[PDB]
């Protein structure tokens, strides 16, 4: 076998002489089980990124070809497991019986290998499911400052897929991949515990590249998770993948590129950082029926600083994904939780990613809230506004109250349809703003206890029948008599 | 976007300063001769004093914003040069 | 088998070795400086293999006086520090030399300052409140026992005083072992801490490791690892509850940036080392509790030029369970501790951990302060007179709340002559519930300043003229 | 001997081949008495930073070793002399007979080689000596905009040490080093003139790196002054060093680093500008009694731009020092001089190094002024008291007060004896009154100075004397200031 | 004017002038409120809010994002409608009537649905 | 300097515009491949200005007094060029259009202008 020799090494990079037949992005074996990937190939040597523990690498060590481009094991055995970006278990639960292997850099589906996003991926979060709906195959960016609730949204989305999992129907099931990049180990452990309590680890896989990992593992983890998801996607399954978060992957790639001494660009990022993220996120797709109809939904996470979405990486990723949920610290502290900025958060799939009932009740909700926020800012010091303006402000305040939701409190899609119907069809107008939440909570409970056929009809037919609408209106009017408006 | 925001704030503060100054002078005229710009009066002369205070505060705000904007201007020039020269050094 | 110095660039030294004898990364080498006034034995740490049997190393001592071609001896191991119960009560430098008793500890067990972090499967999230008696911390940023706590702040906003406060409130009645790492901070601060701990009888349970401002960047980059190695020994070998205090970890990052420049690496953003996140991650992931083995770590994080978006603190944020962000603006108002209640966070401030009442009261405080912050642009021009009655009421409430988050601290007596106070968590929750509900709206604002609980509030309101 | 040769030279940097035995940071002699410091040593050459006239360096010139790491001559002969950062006289008064040499980069005392700052370093400035007291061995930052009186504060502090010098007791004497970095030559001349007229050059050394000097000298000057001071400090002496100013030294070091092509960071400064200032200021210490008990008090000066104390260099130095005196341009233009700002000005460690009498008279003063500022932003009696206090803290340049006189003046202000006096006359009042107590009743000052305390009997006599003085004090307005 | 004609050009310039003035006034309205404006400036602010809303339109390609089918407004109707808007002929309608509609017929219908009449 | 030192005369040296001197120095520094300092000025900005300004002094009883036109980039007095220049300036004379338009000559703005020795 072809062998090279390490000629210099440091900081997780090595340069190897020899290996005349090495490929670009080939996996290389260093002594001691350490692996690397060949990034720079010139006449003199190969620049390699060490994927693991580089402190054992020494000048003069023998390096071996693998003859394999970067690839990972894949299969159903990864469900419920925590692995590193090579697919190796790190949860201490033994080996994973791989079904096969996937190269990390297999191309995305082409324009003619896809079909339009048309199946809802319910998050259980009213604000998202009604205002920035996510379909299957969509990439929805969750972007915001630290501690604005990005991981909470993603983990609650994962947990909301438990009922679909329990149905057992693979056209309904969503397998989940959670990629932790640059996270502290205990934070990853807490995410895994949260998934375990909710029964989500039955259908979830965690690819972990914690902050102690080499920059190579952090750079690779999104691609490893994507390959694991793609194996299922191309086999007719539906996959949801979360990248938490791509800011740290971009930083790790920049570290590697600088260590390789590639010329930096803006903010010292390499010239191809946009490519790094775009080629990752275009692998999330809704496959055509000829390729099985599978899909992979992407929820990349981006952390902004000082609410600066104009920074390099946030702008890149916003320009890649199919919409974004923008989470704000100021909204969060006001009590708007999830802290979605309605004016600038959008879904580029729109109503196609919603069931008919939701599309009908939530038709113009996002524009209505945008105009409400505008009017609220404009009418801050107005005295004696118009009747129409006052009505708009009252309705918008009620809608904002309606879209508040606690953590770990998912709503099934039928419950969300009824909750939105309450607000958009005017049934909250008689309710004080401060009681709106309570009212909804009690109304849904009431419909749950009796008149449960409204929920059944919405669930089974995906639309609210005219007769179901009449029954729901009558039920709301009857319930209002016994409701105590504090 | 920091410098753009600071410039927008400077424009807003300038317009506010102009308006408050005109109000102060008009209140001065009306002293010799409903609305809420009277300061703590509810809590013309009072409006004059409130508008004097407001126009001075707007002036102070404009000065602070202009200082911050110039710091951002210099920092942007420095950072842009650092990126340009970093790339050039990488290639050289 | 000895090498020879071939290049010297400040604290970084290139050393040539015979082929086959090139030292391993992180090995400690020794060289001699013989010039009279600066005579010393340099400890070099191997940082890179340059090829052709050359290594680039970081010096732990200033290289002034070093000559090209001098012999360099490879110890065959990395820098190691003495470990055991013996380190408690003694002051050490980054190389493990005892400073208050030179030679002491030479016979102890020694541990390499370089090691892997705990295996992922040994990690257990910690969600258990460490009660401090500080109103703002307990209410809005509850600390986690066995968790990681950080104090962020620009220059002179009270980080070190808050570290001393937490040593007083947590370490004094602590039953386990304490480790203090002075990283790139004032030497006289270290002497003051040494004396204060000796006075309070806490020194006997504490190991102090100092690499302070006037050290080469290599020492400032490795001293944290030395202190952490002692803490790791106490955590793993001794089964001891450990406290780890670090002041200041930003200095570790800054020294890393200096070294990276000397090492010839291409700068990342803002001139920082390309490996900033990775160096920080190695260090931080070592600082952690494992299942059944608790380290509570408190770290002061300097924020350069008051820029919280600077890459160093920005990268530090992800490694913490609780984050107290000190603010220049709060500091300017006389509010001590100068905590920014809207920017600080705790992973355990949620109803599941602290309960419904604590969570509700904290959320209402945060909402009121956020509303007050949103009104600041309007107030800065026109004052409160233009606001609506609801907003005026909220602004008065918020001013009282932000004052009542201040507190006479134990460590502040040296500055004000006023003894500090401790507030039980239950009392803090009750008092802030009353405050947000408007029950103290009649009391003057100054009555809420730098006091403890409600009894202090009544006494100060009386001294001013009101009555609670 | 080993002789190197200049291979290339540009912008205050030279490269010298040969000298295989040269040390890191060794001083190299280039022809014409030009000196350089060997910064970078590799296998092809030595990079050297030229300390002096770089224009005389040429390719092919012979370079000689000095056999000495970067160091300066030190000894008592430097008192009263003006030197450059190399220790070479520039006042035209002949050779300086040096005791020995001291390397510039010797490490500071360790955590166990110090003791707490406990002896006051009286500046003679009432605002500082009352509100931000400075102890010996402390580093107090003087920070402010251009032309806000920073040099005046430091020069007045140096002038205030004349009485201590005249006692001949090394435990009380303070030897002063004034480092001018990048300052106009005329201003250094004026500083020297003020020190001579005040009798201060007897115990003061000036290290000058004026604005016309190259960056190497400006970078080196503070370390030269620090080494001169450290020689005395480690011999049990008490030293006061002024760095005027460290902003210009940071600029010089930035220039040198950029000319070496080191990649910069914030504000184009090198990543080790913090180290530049921190290792300098760490060497100002209060030594333990085992090391002789000597001390070096540092008064670094930082110039801010537009009162922006949140900039990079000011925040670095703030995070190095033990407190700061912030001189505000707004106060300075209002005639409030020295223009100390109470809210931002603080002594971190000088609270202990304050005699008892000053503590008793100034503890209130601090609070009264701090609250009067906010009230004036917007009771009436407290407004009058605050105006009188602000008047009391005003002080003419070049006229430091002995601590006993400061105690008496703060007593006047704090005990309400100025509530009767007109604001516009407070200054004059105080002055004349103090002179009265010097001419007669001088035993009050003696009691305070000997005991460091204000006794009940002495306080009663002081009040009696204040009333007698008020009896015949002619206000400018013409009205009596009695009761 | 040479290409689009005098009517089109004048209406366009008037719309631009009004919107520019509104943008100039927005900061004052935000801080000091609208009541501090002159009566003429209040008239302009109302006109400008209606104009900016009427520049919005329900587009066909946006049905998927709103549930509302799109509309098409002929050039002549656009010019006449904005001429009327700049003159204040629709100041009696709520501003919400002008949001996401086509021509003046859609405006009349939406105003009726909101109570007012064109 | 020849007039002051060899002819024993008092000299008035006008410099219009000193900022253009600083900027020419910056351009030369760039052409010579030196890494720019903050805000893109030459690293030796203060040294160059000092070398020029410290030669404008009184010595041996004769003086060179300089009146220098200063351009302030972006009206930012904290910009490195005007800050470095003003480190050497002893007074400022602002000529005002308002004062000129009243026929008052010289059109000095008595409030804007200042001097460091008016004490
Ligand atoms: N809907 C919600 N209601 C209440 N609290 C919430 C909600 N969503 C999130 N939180 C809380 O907000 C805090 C931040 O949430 P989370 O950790 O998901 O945010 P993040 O942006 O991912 O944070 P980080 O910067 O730490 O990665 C956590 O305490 C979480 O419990
Ligand atoms: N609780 C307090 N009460 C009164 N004064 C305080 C308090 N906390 C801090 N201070 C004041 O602030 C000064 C700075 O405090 P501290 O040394 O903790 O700051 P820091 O953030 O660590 O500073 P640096 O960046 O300089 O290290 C203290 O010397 C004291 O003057
Ligand atoms: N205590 C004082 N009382 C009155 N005038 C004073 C006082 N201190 C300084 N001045 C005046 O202020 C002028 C400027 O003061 P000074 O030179 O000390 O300030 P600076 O901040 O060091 O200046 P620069 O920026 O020139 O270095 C002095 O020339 C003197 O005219
Ligand atoms: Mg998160
Ligand atoms: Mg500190
Ligand atoms: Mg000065």
């Amino acid at each position: 076998e072809e062998i090279g020799t390490v000629i210099d090494a440091g900081d997780g990079i090595a340069h190897v002489e020899g290996l005349p037949s090495v490929m670009t992005q080939e996996l290389l074996e260093f002594p001691g089980g350490v692996l690397g990937v060949a990034l720079n190939l010139d006449e003199h040597s190969v620049g390699a990124v060490i994927l693991g523990e580089f402190e054992k690498i020494e000048e003069g060590q023998q390096v071996k070809r693998t003859g394999e481009v970067l690839s990972v094991p894949v299969g159903d055995a990864f469900l419920g497991r925590v692995v590193n970006p090579l697919g190796q278990p790190i949860d201490g639960q033994g080996d994973i019986a791989a079904e096969t292997r996937r190269a990390l850099e297999l191309q995305a589906p082409s324009v003619v290998q896809r079909q339009s996003v048309s199946e809802p991926l319910q998050t259980g979060i009213k604000a998202i499911d009604a205002m920035t709906p996510i379909g299957r195959g969509q990439r929805q960016l969750i972007i915001g400052d630290r501690k604005t609730g990005k991981t909470a949204v993603c983990v609650d989305t994962i947990l909301n897929q438990r009922e679909a999992w329990l149905t057992g129907d693979p056209k309904q099931q969503v397998r989940c991949v959670y990629v932790a990049i640059g996270q502290k180990g205990t934070t990853i452990a807490s995410v895994k515990r949260a998934l375990e309590e909710g029964g989500a680890m039955e259908y979830t896989t965690i690819v972990a590249a914690p902050a102690s990992d080499a920059a190579g593992f952090k750079w690779l983890a999104p691609y490893t998770g994507s390959a694991i998801g793609q194996h299922w996607m191309y086999n007719g399954k539906h996959v949801l993948i979360v990248f938490d978060d791509l800011s740290k992957q971009a930083d790790a790639y920049r570290a590697i590129s600088l260590l390789l001494r590639r010329p930096p660009g803006r903010e010292a990022f390499p010239g191809d950082v946009f490519y790094l993220h775009s080629r990752l996120l275009e692998r999330c797709a809704k496959l055509s029926d000829e390729l099985g109809g599978g899909s992979m939904t992407g929820l990349p996470i981006i952390e902004t600083k000082a609410n600066d979405i104009s920074a390099f990486i946030p702008t890149n990723v916003i320009s890649i994904t199919d919409g974004q949920c923008f989470l704000e610290s100021d909204l969060f502290n006001q009590g708007v939780r999830p802290a979605i900025n309605v004016g600038v958060s959008v879904s580029r799939v729109g109503g196609a990613a919603q069931i008919k009932a939701m599309k009908e009740v939530a038709g113009s909700l996002r524009l209505d809230l945008s105009q409400y926020r505008e009017l609220e800012a404009f009418a801050a010091f107005a005295s004696d506004l118009d009747a129409a303006s006052k009505a708009q402000l009252d309705r918008g305040a009620r809608l904002v109250e309606l879209l508040k939701q606690p953590q770990y409190s998912p709503l099934a899609v039928e419950e969300q349809v009824v909750a939105i119907f309450l607000g958009t069809q005017g049934h909250l107008d008689s309710v004080p703003v401060e009681d709106v939440q309570r009212f909804e909570s009690e109304l849904l409970e009431h419909v749950k206890a009796s008149h449960s056929d409204i929920f059944d009809g919405i669930r089974e037919t995906k639309k609210l029948s005219e007769e179901a609408e009449e029954k729901l209106v009558s039920v709301i009017n009857e319930f209002k008599k016994g409701f105590q408006a504090s | 976007a920091t410098l753009r925001e600071l410039r927008g704030r400077i424009r807003s503060a300038g317009s506010i300063k102009k308006i408050t100054k005109a109000q102060e002078l008009i209140a001065t005229s009306r002293i010799a001769k409903d609305r809420g710009l009277c300061g703590a009066y509810n809590a013309s002369a009072s409006r004059r004093r409130a508008m004097k205070s407001a126009t001075d505060n707007a002036d102070d705000l404009i000065k602070a914003l202009t200082l911050a904007a110039n710091r951002e201007r210099q920092a942007q020039i420095t950072q842009e040069i650092s990126e340009i020269v970093g790339g050039a050094n990488a290639l050289a | 088998t000895a090498g020879r110095v071939v290049r010297i660039t400040g604290p970084v030294v290139d050393v040539e070795f015979p082929r086959g004898s090139v030292p391993e990364l992180f090995n400690a080498l020794h060289a001699e400086i013989t010039f009279g006034a600066l005579a010393k034995t340099l400890t070099l740490e191997v940082a890179q293999h340059l090829g052709d049997s050359l290594v680039r190393c970081i010096s732990m001592q200033p290289t002034d006086g070093l000559v090209r071609g001098v012999e360099v001896t490879d110890t065959g191991a990395s820098i190691s520090v003495p470990v055991g119960d013996g380190v408690k009560g003694h002051v050490f430098n980054a190389l493990g030399d005892c400073l208050d008793d030179p030679g002491y500890g030479k016979d102890f067990e020694h541990w390499s300052i370089h090691r892997k972090p705990p295996a992922f499967s040994d990690l257990e999230p910690r969600t258990e409140m460490l009660e401090t008696g500080l109103k703002v911390v307990d209410l809005l940023t509850p600390y986690v026992r066995g968790g990681k706590i950080a104090l962020f702040g620009g220059a002179g906003v009270g980080k070190t005083v808050l570290i001393q406060e937490m040593i007083n409130r947590i370490a004094r009645n602590f039953g386990g072992t304490s480790v203090f790492a002075g990283v790139g901070e004032r030497t006289r601060e270290g002497n003051d801490l040494w004396v204060e701990l000796a006075d309070a009888n806490v020194l006997k349970d504490t190991a102090l490791v100092f690499g302070q401002m006037d050290e080469p960047p290599g020492t400032r980059m490795r001293v944290a690892l030395s202190a952490l190695t002692m803490a790791e020994f106490f955590r793993d070998e001794q089964g001891q509850d450990v406290l780890l205090f670090i002041d200041n970890i930003f200095r570790f990052t800054q020294a890393g940036s200096e070294v990276s420049t000397l090492l010839g690496r291409m700068p990342s953003a803002v001139g920082y080392q390309p490996t900033l996140a990775d160096e920080m991650g190695e260090l931080q992931e070592r600082i952690t509790s494992t299942r059944g083995r608790s380290i509570t770590s408190m770290q002061a994080v300097y924020v350069p030029a008051d820029d919280y978006t600077d890459p160093a603190p920005a990268t530090t944020f992800a490694h913490l369970d609780a984050t107290t962000e000190l603010s220049r603006a709060v500091f300017s108002k006389g509010i001590f501790p100068a905590v920014d209640p809207l920017a600080s966070s705790s992973t355990i401030l949620d109803p599941a951990i602290v309960g419904d009442e604590h969570y509700r009261v904290a959320q209402e405080v945060i909402r009121i302060l956020q509303r007050y912050k949103d009104l600041q642009d309007i107030i800065a021009i026109l004052g409160i007179d233009e606001l609506s009655e609801e907003d005026k009421q909220l602004v008065n409430r918020a001013r009282r709340i932000e004052r009542f988050l201040s507190q006479n601290m134990m460590a502040a007596e040296q500055f004000t002559g006023q003894p500090g106070s401790t507030v039980p968590l239950k009392e803090t929750i009750e008092a802030f519930d009353k405050l947000t509900k408007g029950e103290f709206d009649h009391l003057p604002e100054q009555a809420f300043f730098l006091i403890g609980g409600l009894d202090d509030l009544a006494k100060k309101a009386e001294s001013l003229g009101a009555k609670l």
